[PDB]
């Protein structure tokens, strides 16, 4: 009847209720999942993910990893992710503010890559957080 | 005097219920941390049946892959995986005096160890002593999650692209029996594109099988059994389409092996 | 209880009555952690041959029939013997706890189970 | 200790104290416990919170004594 | 001691001083073998207060200026409840221990902290 | 303690019971932190298997004294 969904985390399994529909970034930029799909094998970019079931849609940023989509199912694999509702959105922004804060000062080949990566891991937080 | 007998054995008896209360409570700990690590069990088979299925489709010798790719040895980054706290036992002197043999073996080859220590008594330890570099100081935490992995992996995974490092290694204990646990060293960087895990010394097992480590009662007494079960990978759909490109897609997911790997070496430290 | 005072066959089962019954008090603090369950198939058993035993030493007297109605069974030295090698050895081990509770013969024990499994029937 | 023991409470005492009996029993195995009590189960740790409960109960001011339904 | 006679308010202040300090005479035992690490926030709580406490009952005497070294301090009742239920509300948790130490008022002990600080500075 | 120690002994119980004495003082040893160690190499574990067979030949039934050349 619909493809049903299971977002899991190195220690967490965290979404294992079944969807009619999501949309998730990936390093080609976008992509959108409908019932019945092809099989697909995409590595998801750090950044939100849209799902949507029935009435309701909403966005868990979650931080890249792997998402392959078989027959009737996906699975995707996820370093971190969090719900976009569960995050309170200020403190997220706070934060977004302080990784701003370290990368315009961090410097050095390795260590803009950690502020780099940071940043862009705390901007897509606020970004589920809003939405 | 009598009364001052009977407070000392007065206070002997509570110490030994306050002990036992104790002892108790850590096996309740070992057994949640099981249970934890039974969790994290559907990521890691999965993990290991898709990075499987990348190598056996890649079959590529134009794709290379920065966590995986090997540079001379230059130097040799050691992280440090200790417990919080102390009164227990010899295991973190153990782990510090294990981790001492390594950082002489590199002295021997002279390849420039550096020490990232996670944990407090691993901390307290390379504060005090400071004839060593640190890359970093991290807290250690029970209950360990993968946000508490990720900034270890954000500090390895940075730290090791860039080509100050290499052959990141890390030791702690693989939690093998309650009466003994010795420490054992792997070698985390660069991740074997097979995937294979494998240790300092030499041997590595097949990523698809590992064990998991569950703790029984053998006889009368509390003991612990690992016990490996092998994951098979089933194979890739014949019609599966690849989004980015085989190496690009591939290049995603290793650190999400680093960081799934990184998590374990954690977890079953503690 | 000695076995050249008691006879070899009596010394054993005392004996081995003993080690199960403190098997069982050492697993109580693990039973609790673990669960019956996760215990091995081994302890699955001498905990519950334990609890069997424990209930089989408990006994209806005859003093006590005015206050609690039940009659005393007077229990041979022989019947003792015989019971307890019917629950350490094994051949009793489908029959529930509270058939060995307040009987007093092995048989009444036996006989006290087909009685509670006919009463559940209904 | 007591020796008459139940003989002498009343009837309706006999039932409440009963049950109280038996939890402050638990409690008192418990004691090394209380330092502990976030690391438990529920079963276990509603009877450290019983057995609290129960401790104050039991507490009363000087020349404050409670007639029999009070203690009931 | 009793709340008709000296009441409710000092009756309160001193029963709660030595609930503070018979928890810390238990824990003695537990924290030397255990490490002060052991104990929960509450325990430690309690404990760094009945530290604090103990040392606050001292007093330097008028007659043992030559024991002491320092002027003896007399301190009202007043001084004392006032002193004592400021340490048990915690609102003086974060001074060191040795300004409570041989001080007579509780604005004595704030002095000596201040002075602490200004020495551990330099 | 016997302070007449083996000039009580007889020639064959003095070579023969030469090896016993030492094999038990090597086994209060191992027994103790056998728990410890708790993976019992060959070299701890044979001492240690030989010493749990030593104890048994110490073992008697109640009043069936052995001859001199049985205990040899």
């Amino acid at each position: 009847m619909t493809l049903n969904l299971c977002v899991l985390t190195p220690n967490r399994s965290i979404w294992n209720s079944e969807v009619k529909e999501i949309i998730l970034s990936t390093n080609s930029g976008q992509i959108g999942v409908l019932p019945n799909h092809a099989p697909t094998a995409t590595a998801v970019d750090i950044g939100i993910l849209r799902i949507r079931l029935n009435d309701q849609w909403l966005t868990l940023a979650l931080m890249g990893g792997f998402a392959r989509i078989g027959n009737n199912e996906i699975t995707i694999l996820v370093n971190d992710a969090e719900r976009g509702s569960d995050i309170d959105p200020q403190e997220a922004q706070q934060t977004l503010e302080i990784a701003e804060a370290n990368l315009r000062k961090a410097e050095g080949k390795r260590q803009k890559i950690e502020a780099n990566l940071a940043l862009r891991r705390a901007r897509t937080r606020v970004e589920a957080s809003n939405t | 005097n009598l009364r001052e007998l009977r407070d000392r054995i007065g206070s002997v008896k509570n110490t030994q219920k306050i002990t036992e209360a104790m002892k108790l409570v850590a096996a309740a700990k070992v057994r949640r941390a099981q249970e934890a690590v039974v969790n994290g069990r559907p990521f890691s088979e999965t993990l290991v049946e898709v990075l499987y299925n990348m190598n056996e489709q890649l079959q590529t010798e134009d794709v290379d892959v920065p966590l995986t790719k090997i540079r001379t040895v230059k130097k040799v980054a050691l992280m440090v995986v200790t417990g919080d706290r102390g009164l227990c036992g010899g295991f973190n002197n153990m782990l510090l005096k294990k981790a001492e043999s390594r950082i002489a073996e590199l002295k021997k080859l002279g390849v420039d160890y550096t020490i990232i220590s996670i944990g407090k008594k691993g901390n307290t330890y390379f504060i005090r002593r400071p004839e060593i570099p640190v890359d970093r100081y991290f807290d250690g935490t029970n209950l360990p999650t993968a946000k508490e992995a990720q900034a270890i992996a954000d500090d390895v995974f940075s730290l090791f692209v860039s080509e100050e490092v290499d052959k990141v290694e890390m030791l702690y204990t693989k939690f093998v029996s309650l009466v003994k646990s010795d420490p054992v060293i792997h070698t985390l960087l660069p991740l074997s594109p097979k995937g294979e895990i494998c240790d300092i010394n030499g041997k590595c097992v097949d990523a698809a099988e590992d064990e998991l480590f569950r703790l029984t009662t053998k006889e009368g007494k509390l003991t612990v059994e690992r016990d490996m079960i092998k994951t098979e990978t089933p194979a890739f759909s014949p019609i599966l389409e690849f989004e980015q490109d085989p190496a690009q897609i591939l290049d995603a997911l290793l650190p999400l092996y680093l960081n799934s790997q990184i998590l374990r070496a954690l977890q079953e430290s503690l | 209880l000695q076995p050249r005072i008691v006879g070899e066959e009596h010394y054993e089962i005392a004996q081995r009555v003993k080690e199960t019954l403190q098997r069982y008090k050492e697993l109580q603090d693990i039973i609790a952690i673990l669960g019956l369950d996760e215990l091995s198939e081994e302890d699955r058993l001498t905990v519950a041959r334990a609890r069997k035993i424990e209930r089989f030493l408990s006994q209806p007297f005859f003093v006590a029939e005015v206050f609690t109605g039940s009659p005393g069974k007077y229990v041979g030295l022989a019947e003792t013997i015989r019971g307890f090698q019917l629950i350490l050895s094994g051949e009793l081990d489908s029959l529930p706890e509270q058939a060995f509770y307040l009987v007093g013969n092995i048989d009444e024990a036996t006989a006290k189970a087909m009685n509670l499994e006919m009463e559940s029937k209904l | 200790v007591s020796r008459v023991g139940s003989a002498a409470q009343i009837k309706a005492m006999k039932k409440v104290a009963g049950k109280l009996k038996l939890e402050l029993a638990q409690f008192a195995e418990l004691e090394a416990f209380a330092q502990f009590a976030s690391d438990l189960d529920k079963a276990t740790q509603n009877q450290l919170a019983r057995g609290q409960r129960l401790r104050e109960l039991l507490k009363q001011p000087q020349s404050a004594p409670l007639t029999v339904e009070e203690q009931v």
